[PDB]
């Protein structure tokens, strides 16, 4: 028919979900160096987790439950609250 | 542009012929899965402007009207 | 590493920023603001049959089917675009001419795209990676 890629902002969140941009944002901010690389993630989160996806805050959990490198992740808001 | 490059990263399998082994390895998802997956061990090498350029472009694939 | 690494040929940036304004600069057509090259045709005579050799074998392994399937052929073919780059970079080719070998080069990564654990050539990989210098210096 039309072959259209409706993709609703949910399931596109659940999708990049699966890939792991998670991951990959919580990276990011874990072994960030520069200002602009860590406001770009917060921003990539935040559009991220739009809407209340519980899927992609039951992924940030876990992930931050199984990892034992999440205080640098803490430290990181922690220093930056601080600082401000 | 920037939204032509957008449309494009939703859907970039039908940039290949069908049934061949590039078509069915990008319709599956996995080019997005590569692409974080590069882009987590990037950092490294101190390429500031092109990590941002991705995390750009991922960000604004969550955008309406497209 | 006998003739193309040697005095006087010297890196050439591709972008300039003191043009000056009193200069001529016309109409110009269209593909022939590469031109004008009184000193460097008489280094480039001499390597004018090699790099048209090169642009043949390019030719050569685009009629061909497979490029990337015999292994004694990829120390040949890595080996040529090694030279093709170094001949570029030093500013040995016309505008019309890095045309043509961009051309080239995309139908040889378009017939390797029609081909298409697995350990691949590293060799290959590093012929793949060659290339990506000649097209970002004819972005340029």
């Amino acid at each position: 028919s039309t072959s259209r890629g409706e993709m609703s902002l949910a399931e596109v969140q659940c999708h990049l979900d699966k890939e792991g941009a998670s991951n990959l944002v919580i990276d990011l901010i874990m072994n960030a160096s520069s200002d602009r690389v860590f406001h770009e993630s917060i921003l990539l989160a935040i559009a991220l987790l739009e809407g209340g996806n519980t899927t992609i805050q039951h992924s940030f959990f876990c992930r931050l439950t199984e990892d034992k490198k999440s205080e640098k992740f803490f430290k990181v808001f922690y220093d930056r609250m601080k600082v401000a | 542009e920037l939204s032509v490059l957008v449309d494009v990263l939703h859907r970039p399998e039908l940039l290949f012929p069908e049934n061949t082994d590039a078509r069915r390895k990008c319709e599956s998802g996995g080019f997005i899965c590569k692409l974080i997956k590069h882009t987590k061990q990037l950092l490294e090498e101190n390429e500031e402007k092109l990590c941002i350029k991705v995390l750009q472009t991922l960000r604004e694939m969550m955008t309406k009207d497209r | 590493h006998m003739h193309v690494d040697r005095d006087p040929q010297e890196q050439v940036t591709p972008v300039k920023y003191a043009r000056l304004w009193s200069e001529i600069p016309s109409e110009i057509a269209i593909d022939d603001y590469d031109s004008s090259g009184a000193s460097k045709d008489e280094i480039k005579e001499r390597f004018a049959q090699t790099m048209e050799f090169v642009e043949e074998y390019l030719r050569d392994v685009v009629c061909q089917r497979f490029p990337f399937s015999d292994k004694e052929k990829n120390k040949l073919t890595f080996e040529v675009v090694n030279l093709a780059r170094n001949l570029i970079y030093f500013g040995f080719y016309n505008f019309s001419d890095l045309l043509r070998l961009t051309k080239i080069l995309l139908a040889i990564l378009d017939c390797v795209h029609v081909t298409t654990p697995e350990k691949e050539d590293i060799m290959v990989m590093d012929t793949k990676l060659k290339i990506i210098e000649i097209l970002q210096f004819i972005l340029n």
